[PDB]
């Protein structure tokens, strides 16, 4: 490590966060899609939130699964990101970078490929995301044991994993997903209250879930209580937003209700909301553990970490935990009362850092000096070639 | 989970496969009598906000079936309390609405005929077909008080926005 | 111009006399099967080189075995701008040989790109075509190395005068 | 002569004179299937597909068995797996997820004659075997040497025969002849490999 | 007349005694062997045994017998038990490949050449119940490729990739009687060389001795076609071909031959025995009621032959070696042709037999 | 875009954002964050001593020193004022916001806090711009060495302003991409009469001899300025041009080698139709 | 450290291959005189097929250069349709050995001869090329 600090970006398919290793946050937090029309009609084009109308622009979206899709189109976004954003001279700088589990080599050849040939960095690593968010729970209270076996809740843009690692090391064949996410919220929330509000403007209906998922919604222990409390003390419970028709300029007066617990409870019934997938989060995560191998179910269960937006509703993890322990000791009552083993310890590690788990994961090992060490250097890249890029050793 | 039922006795009577289950009411059937305040009726009314959104249910039991027809009457009721203003033309609607010969197990229109045994004789016939029709009424009377807003003319949203949703995907008509 | 046809014609009908091959178990090793061009140990097996020149720099050299063909191409370079457009699309293409299946990984010393078709290659897809595929290649690296230079050049001007009107 | 048996458990070397096998002079290899199929999971690591060395080994058996051989002359291997792409196979995993392997191939077999690389003491199944030879009745050392047979699941690597023949001659000529070329023609080997 | 029975090639072919069955590898470790239905061929039987690549197929006539030899060193002799085929394995001893097999026109023994640089010539013992073999080896110094068999069942023609066709005697005294003198000598110990060609030149993919067996032909690939005959002091006959090489050669009588390969079309050559010579007279592939209505061209692999690929395989099919009117070939391109030998000979009015 | 932007986004939005919340009267979060920009800069944003009522944004230059010979103090002063403070240990300028104290219009301070970096560079050029002038000739060049192996040179003449750049091509696929970019700066007055001319030298030094670097990865550029553009009308533009121009040279050799990419990429994979296309 | 020798080198196998000039007079001669066809027919008599001396196998391709170097392109053609089928074959050989030293636009007209040749000799000529064990 010398004077400057690495670049630290997370590309991922809703969002790609930007900022330097030693901060806590990203100093940017920027849609990933790119907005395009001889020459340098290719330097014609924006990034992030600026791509989103432009009337004379079409915006792209380059990843899609967590997967680059355009690589023209990553290596622009790139450019912007090191020249517009962060303004780094990328000849200077060491460069971490990220990827979903199940990447394949060839893709982290082609990141490379990109980063040496056009930009010259010095350094690069592409760490698993799943890793990184192990690494960001050693923040919390609740860790004193350092450790990258764990199970990790990751809940970004269109669907939810459950990635069990052990030891730095996805389990690939191990994980399973959840059709369960952020969206889905919204789109339920939408539903709600689109047929219990008036004047919500049809065109404005989604902006207005969001707003109320976004500053409303938690988790509840219990749905039954939770609607009786609501039946009763309207007035602690039932909430008020107020908007601004876009078009006629006049502003609508609405009342949050059931909403605010029925949003996040689909994680817990799928049911509500998906005709097609009903096991619930807990389930799911009990099945990726049962699915390991034995030797490494108790560390599994004893150290499930959160990451992304969606784990953020007050009580996510507390309820997870709850019912992934009710799962666990059904079946070890079904065990003993069927002709006796260890209880199973379970915790769900919640902490300040989940919503950029990843960015703050990578933020922080790249401020060591063990990352300059593990980090392949372009003088390798050079004379051995771009597969060595193909393993990134795990350190921390 | 979703929410099942506590007052099945191993001893309570059996109209069918469903629980010939107490209810304290001001109608006529063969119900029983209960001591205790609270009956089935009182259960599905209080567990429905959260049961209606189920897709999927257990029966674990043979009270689990009258809480089913409950739960899925319940929503017959705000089919027809919604569009009509004032508790009275509320109540009024829901006598009729209790009386109609709804279908019932073993009959083209009942959904569930591979949950629910169809009545042996017409013995049988007559009075599953009359429980029924007691619990309609009690939980259409009950459900009246709860949709309208003690201060009047008042068909509560909170109510009515449920008017949709079908429990298990389900209808009685 | 003048003399681009006259050479290809050469490479053409070199190559049709090359690739005539057929599945070969290795008489070295037992159960092993290898491409004889590249390994080399039994000379019974391997063909006569040759080489074809347009001129002093552009060549193509072919070797022959009962096997495998390798083709070896000198690509030409005019000046200093060419020869690293060459040795970049070179490069970038040899990384992906994965995909291309005829392509080496390295080219033969001396050459800026290397082709290994294989008896598999040709029961695999129509040896006419792949004669074909190895001149439209030649065709085809020339024309975009000399866009990619007219596009170099177009860029630079564009970026000079945006800089200097602006003062 | 000498059975050379070496399964997923283990490796041995039997030397049988003619009807009874002699315990002195029986040779135990530290290293076998079991061994070749962790260092396949390292070298496919290193080529960035990271199995789990117990969630995956079935499938990495399944890998080596179906694609593993045995190089024989290993730098000529290695120039063709760097400059070439022909030793690059597709394997389909359970999931449907395809993978390529090329060099690995032959690279973790070769542990079996370079011990060293999977941090194993000794010398390795050709050294261990001529080393077996050369200690017996230098006069039963003949027909030893041309009834050396394979047993067990992990000797039916493609190339195996030829590489321990090669690899005798090599031994032989240094240590039984120190570099005299012309009197090696006349020193006769033949490893069978029963097809039963 | 094409049919296409996949698209990869086959490796190698043999028909029945009656031409209603084919057995074909399929580029594979199998034998398939097909019937016609009417207009239609239908896989009757799977052979699974070997344990890599077949190479060679032959179907012995009157025994019904089908031997198969593989890039796993193995041989197989397969008999027809009921209604399935069973596989006898016969041990070669040998360390490399099997690239060709044939069964005498006696039955009563096989070649199989090899990677190992020898023939093993194969024998039942009716005695221990199971296959032996004597190779032969001196002076072969690379791959056999190619063979043939003389119609004594004793002399055996070979051709490898040492540049060389011979003339061997595979004579084995435990199955056969002393053979009779032949113009290519009169002592025929086993593993005798009788013949071998001169200049080097070719890898020679193919063999074939004429019906009476005084002529034998081979193609190299070097683009020639040779022939000796015994009836003239084993002078060698050359043409050398404009095109690329071929691959498979027969007589179709004494004086004619048919040969296929890379150009992907069968060819004619002849034989003038007063001058000694050998002439190109042949393409055979050139692009009644029902025929002058199907020929008739209409309103609207790019190749002017049957074959998409090489000709790797031809074999007569009627009227054997004297005299024959039909033979196929087959290929790279999984392709099987049957040729119509008095067909061409109308359709073609140039063309010369003989 | 083409040229790069001049202003620092990552201060300019983390100052608005403190003005925002201090507006709103929310209570003021801790922020600490460290963050380059080119050319060896390294910035620092933080609380001076924990008062999350206090942010301190503080610059630090390898060759300070060197600008501070040639202005940059009282060119600093002028700017900042009394908004400049005593220099942060580590960084060479620290400028300070008092939350509970600021102007109206929190716009021009925004702003000027993003052209920090920018604002350390100017006094040397409008010196040589004033010399110039003023008639003073023959006064010692400046010499800045901007980074570890480039060096920017400062003359003025009689009649015109020279700044020469010393820079390092470190990719030899990136020397002969640069020159076809200087061949073509060389030769932008046929579409700008009026532009600075500018000049290039490959490997060697212009002979106006010292201890400047020689090496076939070194290439000399030079900007001959007139007063047209170094007169107090145009400096500050003029300035804001110049002092990103090896930068901008750089990113535009940098998206070239990613449009040459984006035609390999196209032409690869029609290759590979053709291929595919030979398959029966 | 034994696996260092290549016991390949010493094999009882180890496939063995079995085991002259054109008059440079005659070919001035004919070419000093203008009598380009008659040069080449000269040029192509006697090739050292069997000689472990490339010196004299560059003596004999460089004769050939030379006359093939002196044709004007129209008048290749009958030179070529002069000869015979070993004569083509021949000439395709020396042909393929001009083509390593291209030397002036020597390498213009050797194509030219290219494909004269081609047009005689066809690809199976170039076969011969590929496939010959004793070359010139």
């Amino acid at each position: 490590a010398g004077r400057l600090p690495a670049c630290v970006v997370d590309c991922g398919t809703g969002y790609t966060k930007l900022g330097y290793a030693g901060n806590t946050e990203p100093q940017f937090i920027i849609p990933s899609c790119i907005a395009i029309k001889k020459g340098v009609d290719d330097l014609d084009f924006f990034i992030g939130d600026e791509a989103i109308e432009k009337p004379t622009y079409a915006t792209k979206w380059p990843i899609r699964h967590g997967i680059v899709e355009d690589w023209d189109l990553m290596e622009r976004f790139m450019e912007q990101v090191i020249f517009k954003y962060l303004r780094a001279e990328p000849e200077d700088h060491y460069f971490l970078l990220t990827e979903p589990p199940l990447n394949t080599p060839e893709n982290r050849e082609y990141t490379a490929e990109i980063m040496f040939e056009s930009f010259n960095v010095p350094g690069l690593y592409i760490a698993v995301q799943a890793v990184l968010a192990l690494a960001a729970s050693w923040t919390s209270r609740q860790v004193g044991e350092r450790t990258l076996t764990g199970t990790v809740i990751d809940s970004g843009d269109g669907v939810t994993h459950v990635i069990p690692v052990a030891e730095g090391y996805v389990i690939g064949s191990c994980i399973k997903h959840i059709p369960i996410a952020g969206r889905d919220i919204t789109y339920f929330i939408q539903q709600l209250l689109r047929d219990r509000e008036v004047g919500i403007p049809p065109e404005q209906s989604l902006e207005t879930a969001k707003a109320v998922k976004e500053r409303y919604s938690y988790v509840c222990p219990d749905l039954v209580k939770e609607f009786n409390k609501y039946d009763t003390d309207g007035s602690k419970w039932i909430k008020q937003y107020t908007g601004i028709n876009a078009i006629s300029k006049k502003e609508f007066s609405i009342d949050v209700g059931y909403e605010r617990f029925l949003g996040p409870e689909i994680f817990f019934h799928p049911e509500f909301a998906n005709p097609d997938f009903t096991q619930p989060i807990s389930e799911v995560v009990d099945e990726v553990i049962q699915n390991c191998p034995i030797d490494v179910r108790r560390p599994l269960y004893k150290n499930i970490v959160l990451s992304g937006g969606s784990t953020m509703f007050r009580d996510f993890g507390r309820r997870l935990q709850r019912d992934l322990k009710r799962t666990v000791d059904a079946r070890l009552k079904l065990s003993e009362e069927l002709s006796k083993p260890k209880p199973i310890d379970v915790q769900v590690i919640t902490h300040h850092m989940q919503r950029y788990a990843v960015w703050f994961g990578g933020s922080m090992l790249a401020s060591t000096p063990e990352f300059y060490q593990v980090c392949h250097t372009k003088k390798d890249y050079e004379e051995i070639g771009p597969s060595i890029c193909r393993h990134n050793p795990v350190f921390g | 989970p979703a929410y099942h039922s506590s007052l099945m006795d191993p001893d309570t009577k059996l109209i069918g496969n469903m629980a010939l289950l107490p209810i304290r009411s001001q109608f006529k059937g063969p119900a029983p009598r209960e001591t205790k305040d609270t009956d089935i009726v009182d259960e599905a009314i209080y567990y429905f906000k959260a049961n209606v959104f189920f897709k999927n249910y257990e029966i674990k039991n043979e009270a689990d079936r009258t809480l089913i027809y409950i739960t899925l009457y319940i929503s017959e009721c705000l089919k027809k309390l919604q569009k009509c203003n004032s508790k009275s033309q509320g109540e009024k609607e829901m006598y009729t609405l209790g009386i109609t010969n709804f279908p019932i197990p073993g009959e083209p229109g009942f959904p569930l005929n591979a949950i629910y045994a169809k009545p042996a004789n017409k013995q049988e016939d007559e009075v599953m077909r009359a429980y029924l029709q007691q619990l309609r009424q009690e939980t259409g009377l009950r459900l009246c008080e709860k949709v309208f807003d003690p201060q009047n003319d008042k068909p509560s949203k909170w109510w009515t926005c449920f008017v949709k949703r079908q429990f298990m995907n389900k209808s009685l008509s | 111009t003048a003399t681009l046809r006259p050479y290809l014609s050469a490479v053409r009908a070199t190559l049709q006399a090359a690739l005539c091959l057929e599945n070969f178990s290795s008489q070295v090793v037992e159960r092993h099967n290898k491409p004889e061009v590249e390994v080399r140990s039994s000379k019974e097996l391997l063909l006569q080189p040759v080489t074809i020149s347009r001129n002093e720099k552009e060549k193509v050299l072919i070797e022959g075995s009962i096997n495998s063909v390798r083709v070896s191409i000198a690509v030409k370079q005019a000046d200093e701008i060419e020869k690293i457009l060459c040795h970049k699309f070179m490069r970038f293409m040899m990384m992906r040989a994965e995909n291309f299946f005829i392509l080496r990984r390295k080219p033969v010393e001396g050459y800026d790109i290397s082709f290994l078709i294989t008896n598999f290659h040709t029961e695999q897809m129509y040896k006419h075509k792949l004669v074909d595929f190895v001149i439209h290649f030649m065709e085809e690296i020339d024309k975009e190395i000399s866009e990619m230079k007219l596009s170099v050049n177009a860029r630079a001007r564009i970026v000079a005068e945006e800089f200097l009107k602006n003062f | 002569g000498v059975v050379v048996d070496s399964g997923d458990g283990v490796t041995h070397i039997c030397p049988v004179y003619e009807g009874f096998s002699l315990p002195h002079l029986t040779r135990r290899l530290d290293i076998a299937g079991r061994d070749i199929t962790r260092y396949l999971i390292k070298l496919l690591l290193l080529r960035g597909y990271a199995f789990n060395h117990s969630a995956d080994f079935e499938t990495v058996r399944m890998i080596k068995e179906k694609l593993c051989y045995v190089g024989y002359n290993i730098e000529q291997e290695q120039k063709l797996a760097l400059e070439t792409t022909v030793l690059v196979e597709s394997y389909t995993l359970p999931d449907g997820r395809i993978i390529k392997v090329g060099g690995e191939r032959f690279e973790a077999p070769e542990a079996l004659f370079q011990p060293h690389l999977i941090n194993v003491e000794g010398v390795g199944v050709a050294e261990l075997l001529f080393n077996t030879i050369q200690a017996a009745d230098i006069d039963t050392r003949s027909e030893f040497y041309k009834h050396i047979v394979l047993s067990g699941g992990s000797t039916m690597y493609p190339g195996l025969p030829s590489r321990l023949e090669r690899e005798l001659k090599q031994l032989y000529l240094e240590r039984v002849l120190k570099g005299d070329v012309e009197k090696l023609s006349k020193f006769k080997i033949r490893i069978e490999d029963p097809p039963r | 007349a094409y049919h296409s029975f996949l698209v990869e090639p086959i490796s190698c072919h043999a028909w029945n005694k009656d031409r209603t069955q084919i057995a074909i590898c399929p580029n594979n470790h199998e034998v398939h062997i097909y019937e016609k239905s009417g207009n239609k061929w239908v896989q009757v039987h799977e052979l699974k045994e070997h344990n890599g690549q077949v190479t060679g197929i032959d179907w012995a006539p009157d025994s019904n017998r089908i031997v198969t030899c593989g890039t796993d060193r193995n041989a197989y002799v397969w008999t027809l038990k009921g209604r399935t085929w069973k596989p006898t394995l016969v041990i070669l001893r040998i360390n490399r490949a099997a690239r060709c097999v044939r069964w005498a026109p006696n039955e009563k023994k096989f070649a199989v050449g090899s990677g190992s640089r020898v023939i093993s010539i194969c024998y039942f013992e009716q005695e221990n119940d199971w296959w032996v073999c004597k190779h032969i080896k001196k002076p072969i110094r690379s791959t056999v490729l190619s063979l043939d068999w003389h119609p004594n069942s004793v002399l055996l023609a070979a051709g490898s990739c040492d540049f060389k066709c011979r003339i061997f005697s595979a004579y084995i005294k435990e199955v056969e009687e002393r053979p009779a003198p032949t113009p290519w000598g009169s002592k025929m110990p086993f593993g005798e060389l009788m013949f071998e060609s001169s200049s080097s030149c070719g890898w020679v993919h193919g063999v074939c001795f004429s019906a009476n067996g005084s002529r034998v032909a081979w193609v190299s690939h070097d683009s020639t076609v040779c022939l000796a005959d015994a009836d003239k002091k084993m002078a060698v006959a050359t043409l050398a071909s404009e095109t690329l090489p071929l691959l498979a050669v027969t007589f179709i009588t004494e004086s004619s031959l048919v040969a296929a390969g890379h150009d992907c079309f069968p060819v004619l050559f002849t034989y003038d025995s007063a001058a000694g010579k050998l002439s190109f007279g042949g393409r055979l592939d050139v692009p009644t009621a029902r025929e002058r209505f199907q020929n008739l061209d209409k309103k609207a692999a790019g190749l002017d032959s049957l074959h998409k690929n090489s000709v790797s395989q031809i074999s007569v099919l009627s009227g054997g070696k004297a005299k024959c009117s039909q033979f196929c070939t087959t290929g790279m391109d999984g392709g099987m042709s049957i040729w119509d030998v008095r067909s061409l000979e109308s359709a073609l009015k140039d063309l010369k037999i003989v | 875009m083409i040229l790069l932007e001049v202003n620092n986004r990552i201060i300019e939005e983390t100052l608005a954002l403190k003005f925002e919340n201090a507006a709103a009267g929310n209570k003021p979060e801790a922020v600490e964050v460290t963050f380059a920009d080119f050319d060896g800069v390294l910035y620092h944003i933080s609380n001076p001593n924990g008062d999350k009522t206090k942010v301190m944004v503080s610059i630090s230059l390898k060759f300070y020193k060197e600008l501070q010979a040639h202005g940059a103090d009282e060119l600093l002063k002028r700017v900042y004022g009394s908004y400049l403070v005593n220099p942060e240990s580590g960084y060479n300028v620290s400028l300070l916001y008092d939350l509970e104290n600021l102007p109206a219009s929190k716009d021009s301070i925004v702003h000027q806090a993003g052209m920090l970096k920018r604002n350390c560079f100017a006094s040397v050029f409008e010196k040589y711009f004033q010399f110039q002038e003023e008639g003073k000739e023959g006064e010692n060049r400046a010499v800045i060495h901007y980074r570890d192996d480039e060096t920017m040179y400062v003359e003025s003449k009689k009649d015109r302003v020279t700044v020469v750049f010393s820079t390092v091509f470190k990719d030899d696929d990136d020397v002969v991409i640069g020159k076809v970019f200087m061949q073509e700066f060389k030769e932008g007055r046929r579409a700008s009469h009026t532009a600075p001319q500018v000049l290039f030298s490959h490997r060697e030094p212009p002979l106006e001899d010292t201890d400047a670097a020689v090496g076939d990865n070194i290439g000399y550029i030079t900007f001959v300025l007139f007063p047209r553009h170094t007169n107090a009308s145009a400096r500050d533009n003029t300035i804001n041009l110049i002092h990103t121009f090896r930068d901008y040279l750089h990113y535009h050799i940098k998206c070239s080698k990613a449009y040459i990419h984006t035609r390999m990429r196209a032409k690869t994979s029609d290759f590979l139709k053709v291929l595919n296309r030979a398959r029966p | 450290r034994f696996r260092k020798v290549d016991v390949g080198e010493y094999d009882e196998n180890k496939f063995v291959d079995e085991e002259a000039g054109p008059d440079e007079g005659e070919v001035d001669s004919c070419l000093r005189q203008g009598n380009m066809t008659a040069a080449l027919q000269a040029a192509l008599k006697n090739p050292p097929i069997n000689t472990k001396s490339q010196a004299v196998k560059d003596r004999a391709g460089s004769i050939v250069l030379k006359v093939l170097i002196s044709f004007k392109a129209n008048d290749i053609e009958k030179a070529v349709q002069s000869l015979d089928k070993n004569g083509v074959d021949l000439l395709m050989k020396y042909i393929y050995k001009g083509f390593e030293s291209p030397s002036d636009n020597s390498s213009a007209v050797l194509l030219q001869w290219h494909e004269k040749a081609l047009a005689a000799g066809g690809v199976g000529s170039i076969v011969r090329v590929l496939t010959a064990r004793k070359t010139v």
